[PDB]
DNA sequence: TTTTTTTTTTTTTTTTTTTTTTTTTTTTTTTTT
DNA sequence: AAAAAAAAAAAAAAAAAAAAAAAAAAAAAAAAA
């Protein structure tokens, strides 16, 4: 959302952007596609992700948060590993 | 072939034995 | 016009004595109808018994799952991985219901996907199914059926004694997803109140259940996966134990066997479609007259000979395998009707014994070539059955390639394979041939040939040329005589095999577009006129019908069709011509070949390309 | 039949012949009774109209049986009519429930209680204009599975098995028959689903003020080779043809009632070419 | 472990190639994001192009199309009321690994036609 | 055996839900530059 | 290839038709005498 100026996203776009990070993380090497899909579904049913109202892995979405809420979550999270905390800055 | 003409030819040759 | 072409109604009732065995008695008392009924009921009961013996193990597992849930919140569910052929499956579930009504372990509701368009209809169908299942084992309205009434009914009936509440969903893929998720949430909320077991009917894979059940829904799920045996395996079992069983006198030919197995293995994995195609083949065979009613065992066929009429001998005279029996002998055969009446039982026992020796020789040769690598003739009994009824098996180069590869092995593997073949053929002769009538002469003819084979094995194990002697003796006493084709068959073998394949091919597999294409390309194939003939399929002669000319005239044009040049070219080929062209474009739009586009003032688009 | 895919990617004696064809197809009727006795259904898929063949089968063979003849080519047919017909007229059980699959459940439960009571149904054009949805074919395939109910049906469209899956095709235990007559589609294509003289006949019934109003519209349309509402209202008001604006809206709604001028968004375009409007303008002089 | 018939396998990989492979390129590849939609005429055209046996268009083939829709291996993005009229649009709803398994058990390479 | 009371079923009337018409707004196609 | 109209299609509101429920009325069964 910060790169493409709040364009609607997808499971495949976010999974590609996550899998580019998970190859060099040395902590998230062993996550499957289905576990990240279940995590995406858990974010969807908690309404941190809302549909624009297509297959489940291809339905378009919107982020229901602001950037300041995620920036405060990065400071308030307990036992956050440093790889994720460094990936959140850039 | 037809069964009628084959039966007729076989019967006629059976009379020709 | 007609009485039924009314402008107001669409349906017309011709009720004659209707209130709140189609044929007459003259067709049923004919012997071929009784023989066809007996043979079809025997084959259908055998196929049903085989399917029961296939399904009984997974049935016992599901019944033990329901009982072990009863001996014990998340709800216990059980994905039953069935095949893609849905109409074969529901009857299986019915059997489970009967066993669940045997031990009084549960009562079963079945939720079809047609009844569960919404959550309200799904819950109403569930409660109504459970209440009427209890009412039928030992009436609420549609809007009255609620989960509160189910809880009160279960407290009033089965809290003093617990019956599980098994909910069977036979078509898991065809459900609405949100209705299914909310139904699983509704059933999981009432755990502890009502003991629910959820049996699923998943047809594809477990990836479908893992995809359509989200995180929060599958958090309340304790599923245990069961597996059903595959539909090609069930087909091969039915073909091994029923269609090649020696105790039926009705045989299929190689081409019809290959046609039905091609329909199964290539188009649809439906065992019921195979059963109905085989029933149509058996019906089309036995519905040729009372002469084909002799296709049973020996005593009933001898009785049917003793009751036979004159026209039945006249239609067994016309079949093509009868004439070389005449030419090999004459004045009493062709017309006198009693020489054949006393000569028939020898021919009947000859064909019966030939088919029994054919089945035994097929068993011997499929054990001999079955463990061989590279399989030039096939692995199972059925492919060898097709290749052995189709053509001369020794004149085929595949048997010579088989002999070349059997000569390339050692003596130990050859000796072990022929001993396994001897033991299997003797076991098949003692188990399945021995209770069969006219089976004593079968063993008494084929067994000294097996003694010759076994003594050849004895001389090759006592002492390279004896291996070739064993191979040529296997050829000479099994493959030559007891493994003939259908062209080298005995006399009058038509009564027992069924080779009519073009009529059955037209009447089972439906090709509407082939008939429409033929009737619009050359109407001479159907009209059979002495004027509308065509040398090639695009001549466009003047004596053609109207719609054929309009179809040929729009067939060569592009995608978009104008009314003007098409009408002018139709006038160039063939007032009332405008009414005929309006009739032609109406009939050709009626078949789906073109379409008048909406407010494109005269231009019409062809939907066929 | 093999259609070639590249075209998608680059984009008298006749009467006696039909009489012999119909006698040949009338020979198949005891075979059809023997086939319908064993549980199969009959499907015909020829080119020509199979209406008369099925009607002659109903007259010559099924003369005393309970026969529900359904015209699938009827554009005002619904499944409610057929199910109300079966539940009310044959079974005497009143109106069928509004859920049609529940009505088929009721029909199966009621036909289970009456064996040796066979309902034949003859559906001309099973792919008819109101049976081309999947629900109606599901209802018809569920009806065809009942051992008391027997089915004969016609097929005319080229895309018919696109709505029969393998479950419907195992419920429809069809015996396919090539009954290709050469009869034209008179009874099937006659119904509702398949001019300057009309403009003059409508203009005959106009009054004087409506004649002047349509005269102004056609004169402006032919002068400028649609027209606005304001200049039309000023043209009707300068000639004393109208009292207010709502009477012009009433007269223009009367014109749109008869399909003479077309409203657009108010643009007023007459949907006939300029040459015939020029002939009509020269017709009054 | 989804067992299918032979022509159902070929129709399924033809539907995958119809949804994936960029319908402007169909003019070149056979004549000799998201899954894009297609019509059943395009599916039958690609099926006859990649089968190279030219089987008859019987009722069982279109019944296989309807029961692959029914088994949720395909879907109906558009249409569903003009299914015979040519305006119905389908979409393929499987992945690449299943198509590669089908092409391996048949012997037909999909990556050549990809 | 005849009369009166209370149950049951049918028919009518009212309410609620589903379908259909109608108006508005959007939206993909078509003509002009 | 873009700007702009234009007809077709979708959304939504509003009214009617049909289904369902509830009450009134008539027929039937069982008690009163």
């Amino acid at each position: 959302s910060q790169i493409y100026d709040r364009d609607s996203f997808n499971f495949e776009i976010i999974y590609a952007r996550f899998s580019k990070f998970a190859k060099v993380s040395t902590t998230m090497q062993a996550v499957e596609r289905s576990i990240v899909l279940k995590a995406f579904e858990h974010l969807r049913i908690a309404e941190l992700i809302m549909p624009l109202t297509v297959q489940k892995e291809f339905e378009m979405h919107k982020l229901a948060l602001t950037y300041s809420q995620i920036h405060h979550c990065m400071q308030r999270y307990q036992a956050l590993p440093t790889e994720v905390a460094q990936w959140a800055q850039s | 072939e037809d069964y009628e003409i084959w039966k007729a030819r076989m019967l006629a040759k059976a009379q020709a034995k | 016009m007609d009485p039924t072409i009314s402008v107001s109604k669409g349906c017309f009732v011709y009720k004659n004595g209707a209130t709140r065995s189609l044929l007459g008695k003259e067709v049923v008392q004919q012997p071929f109808y009784e023989e066809y009924r007996k043979a079809w009921n025997q084959i259908n009961d055998h196929i049903a018994d085989l399917q029961h013996r296939s399904y009984a193990r997974t049935l016992e597992q599901l019944v033990d799952f329901v009982v072990g849930q009863a001996e014990r919140e998340v709800l216990p569910t059980a994905a039953l991985l069935t095949g893609i052929n849905q109409p074969d499956h529901l009857s299986q579930f019915t059997a489970l219901t009967q066993r669940l009504h045997a031990q009084r372990a549960a009562m079963v509701c079945v939720l079809q996907s047609r009844d569960c368009a919404t959550l309200k209809a799904a819950v109403e169908t569930l409660v109504f199914g459970l209440v009427e299942d209890n009412a039928e084992v030992e009436r609420l309205r549609r809007s009255q059926c609620t989960m509160k009434q189910l809880k009160s009914w279960y407290t009033n009936n089965f809290d003093s004694e617990r019956r599980q509440l098994v909910v069977i969903l036979p078509d898991f893929e065809c459900f609405n997803a949100s209705v299914l998720q909310d139904l699983i949430l509704i059933l999981s909320a009432h755990c502890g109140s009502l003991p629910f077991v959820l049996v699923l009917g998943v047809a594809t894979a477990m990836t479908a259940v893992h995809g359509t059940l989200p995180y929060h829904v599958s958090s309340k799920i304790r599923l245990r996966v069961f597996q059903t045996q595959a539909a090609p395996t069930g087909l091969n079992e039915v073909l091994d134990k029923v269609l090649l069983s020696p105790k039926y006198a009705f045989h299929l030919s190689g081409k019809t066997f290959k046609f039905l197995t091609h329909i199964f293995l290539y188009y649809d994995f439906s065992i019921h479609g195979f059963i109905q195609g085989f029933k149509y083949c058996l019906m089309e065979h036995f519905f040729g007259g009372n002469a084909f009613a002799l296709c049973t065992d020996y005593s009933k066929a001898l009785g049917r000979i003793k009751q036979l009429t004159h026209e039945d001998m006249e239609t067994i005279r016309r079949l093509p395998s009868f004439r070389p029996y005449v030419e090999q002998i004459i004045i009493a055969v062709l017309t006198d009707d009693d020489y054949l009446k006393k000569k028939l039982p020898q021919l009947l026992r000859d064909c019966l014994l030939h088919f029994l020796l054919f089945r035994c020789s097929l068993e011997f040769l499929t054990e001999l070539v079955g463990d061989l690598p590279r399989c030039p003739l096939g692995k199972l009994r059925r492919e060898l059955y097709v290749n052995c009824l189709n053509r001369a098996i020794i004149s085929t180069p595949e048997y010579k390639e088989c002999l070349q590869m059997l000569s390339f092995l050692s003596k130990d593997e050859f000796v072990a394979k022929v001993n396994r073949a001897l033991e299997r053929t003797e076991q098949f002769l003692v188990e399945e041939i021995a209770p069969l009538e006219l089976g004593e002469a079968c063993t008494a003819v084929l067994r000294p040939k097996l003694e010759a084979i076994r003594l050849a094995v004895d001389e090759v194990v006592k002492a390279g040329r004896a291996l070739q002697k064993t191979l040529q003796l296997i050829e000479t006493q099994i493959v030559q005589d007891h493994l003939r084709a259908l062209q080298d068959a005995p006399p009058i073998h038509e009564l027992f095999v069924f080779s009519d394949i073009a009529t059955v091919r037209r009447n089972i597999i439906g090709a509407p577009r082939a008939a429409l294409h033929t009737a619009l390309n050359n109407p001479h194939f159907y009209m059979q006129c002495k004027c509308c003939e065509l040398q090639d399929q695009s001549l466009l002669v003047g004596t053609l019908p109207d719609l054929s000319v309009v179809y040929k005239l729009h067939l060569e044009c592009g995608r978009m069709i104008n009314l003007f040049d098409w009408l002018q070219a139709f006038r160039s080929v063939v007032p009332q011509i405008q009414a005929r062209f309006t009739r032609a474009v109406a009939e050709l739009q009626f078949l789906g070949y073109i379409k008048m586009s909406k407010r494109k003032t005269d231009h019409a688009t062809r939907l066929t390309w | 039949f093999v259609p070639e895919s590249d075209g998608y990617f680059h984009s008298a004696e006749h009467e006696g012949s039909i009489n012999a064809i119909m006698e040949e197809y009338r020979s198949y009727f005891p075979k059809w009774m023997c086939i319908l006795n064993e549980g199969f259904n009959i499907l015909l898929y020829g080119l020509g109209s199979k209406h008369q063949l099925l009607q002659s089968f109903h007259r010559e063979v099924l003369h005393k049986q309970t026969v529900l003849v359904v015209n699938g080519f009827f554009p005002s047919l619904t499944i409610k009519d057929m199910l109300d017909s079966i539940t009310s007229d044959i079974l005497d059980a009143g109106i069928s429930p509004a859920n049609p699959h529940e009505a088929v459940d009721m029909i199966e439960e009621e036909f289970a209680l009456i064996p040796e009571t066979h309902l034949f149904l003859i559906v001309h054009n099973l792919d008819g204009a109101m049976l081309r949805n999947v629900k109606a074919q599901a209802i018809l395939s569920r009806l065809a599975r009942i051992p008391n109910i027997h089915l004969l049906a016609s097929i005319d469209h080229i895309n018919t098995p696109l709505l029969w899956d393998q479950g419907k095709l195992c419920s429809f235990n069809f015996s396919w028959w090539d009954c290709t007559t050469m009869l034209p589609y008179t009874n099937e294509t006659a119904f509702e689903n398949s001019a300057l003289s009309s403009m003059r006949s409508v203009f005959s019934s106009l009054t004087t003020n409506s004649r002047g109003i349509y005269m102004l519209i056609v004169k402006y349309q032919l002068k400028n080779k649609g027209m606005p509402f304001r200049d039309l209202y000023s043209s009707c008001r300068e000639a004393f043809l109208v009292s207010s604006d709502l009477a012009l809206r009433a007269q223009l709604t009367e014109f749109l009632d008869h399909k003479l001028v077309k409203s657009k968004r108010e643009q007023l375009t007459i949907p006939i070419d300029g040459a015939l409007l020029q002939q009509f303008l020269e017709e009054q002089e | 472990s989804l067992e299918l018939p032979y022509y159902a396998k070929f129709l399924l990989i033809a539907a995958f190639l119809a949804s994936h492979n960029a319908a402007k390129q169909d003019k070149r590849l056979f004549v000799k994001l998201g899954p894009k939609s297609f019509s059943i005429d395009r599916l039958l055209a690609i099926f006859y192009a990649i089968l190279e046996e030219k089987v008859g268009l019987t009722c069982n083939l279109l019944s296989q199309i309807s029961t692959l829709v029914h088994l949720n291996l395909l879907s109906f993005v558009s249409g569903e009321q003009n299914i015979m009229e040519g305006s119905a649009r389908l979409q393929c709803t499987i992945g690449l690994e299943f198509v590669l398994q089908i092409g391996k058990v048949v012997g037909f390479n999909v990556r050549q036609y990809l």
